[PDB]
């Protein structure tokens, strides 16, 4: 398939801010905080939310976002997560992972905190929403997953690399842990076939903390269309 | 130096992630205005420079 880079759904550093603090392109709310190198979506602060969302949405009929970032804490446990979003609406601010609830489209979570305590976290769940439904915090959406996978994104060496494609109707999530700097070390995590998803969409990427909080932050968001 | 070594300076002086590409958002910081007449003439360039459409200007696409 075609690869074709698309600007204006993407953010980067050394220069990822304009002189007035805003990201090209893109509109950011609540805690996070854009610098020339990266956004802390949600510092380690206690109860944070913030977000990053595109202005404008997208209309391929696939793609293909890279995202770089880092999850760092002081504990072997943190709270809440990270999550990568395509939706009819900006969900600027809200109580899922610092975005709007009730979201029509697809949200990649990046769970870190174990609110069912299942000890199955940090975990990856592909979360699909029509609009009407209530994401399960407490249950970390296990109800809602499509897919999911177990990972330890948290606290690694290198800034960790999630690759999300659409492509033909799949939705597929893979992730480089981190463990070195190899951009292309991708492992599979999860996918979702036969998915529909609205055709249009805005991109984001929002983070929380509650009594528990790392520092999350994200270097660089970068979508792709995909032709074929 | 040559103009076109100069030329050449400004491409790689631009393409901060050393991919010898030059996207949208390098070509906006060479812009050192809204965001809406930025996007025109970004999407100008693109259109009237990216000859191969992957969303980068090479630096044959650069010289011409
Ligand atoms: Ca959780
Ligand atoms: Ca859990
Ligand atoms: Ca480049
Ligand atoms: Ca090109
Ligand atoms: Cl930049």
């Amino acid at each position: 398939p075609h690869r074709r880079f698309e600007y204006k759904y993407s953010f980067k550093g050394p220069h990822l801010v304009q002189s007035d603090g805003t990201v090209p392109f893109w509109a950011h709310a609540g805690n996070a905080i854009p610098s020339s190198d990266q956004i802390r979506v949600a510092p380690s602060l206690k109860s944070q939310r913030g977000s990053v969302w595109t202005k404008t949405k997208a209309a391929f009929e696939n793609w293909e976002v890279e995202v770089t970032f880092r999850v760092t804490g002081r504990g072997r446990i943190g709270a809440d997560g990270l999550a990568i979003w395509y939706a009819e609406n900006q969900g600027l601010e809200g109580p899922v992972f610092g975005s709007a609830d009730l979201w029509n489209g697809v949200g990649i979570f990046f769970d870190s905190f174990d609110n069912d305590g299942k000890k199955n976290n940090p975990a990856i769940v592909i979360i699909g929403n029509n609009g009407q439904i209530h994401y399960d915090h407490q249950n970390d959406g296990a109800s809602q997953a499509l897919a999911s996978c177990q990972r330890d994104f948290r606290n690694k060496p290198y800034p960790v690399r999630a690759k999300i494609t659409y492509y033909q109707n799949t939705l597929t999530v893979m992730i480089n842990n981190g463990f070195t700097p190899d951009k292309n070390d991708y492992e599979f995590c999860a996918k979702v076939e036969n998915m529909i998803i609205p055709a249009q969409g805005h991109f984001g990427i929002s983070a929380a903390t509650g009594g528990l909080a790392d520092d999350h932050d994200v270097l660089s968001f970068l979508t792709f269309q995909l032709t074929e | 130096m040559s103009p076109q070594e100069l030329q050449l300076h400004y491409f790689k002086m631009h393409d901060y992630d050393g991919n010898n590409l030059l996207d949208g958002l390098e070509l906006s910081t060479a812009i050192t205005m809204s965001e809406d007449e930025l996007i025109n003439i970004i999407d100008g360039v693109l259109r009237d420079d990216d000859k191969n459409n992957d969303g980068y200007i090479d630096y044959a696409e650069f010289a011409k």
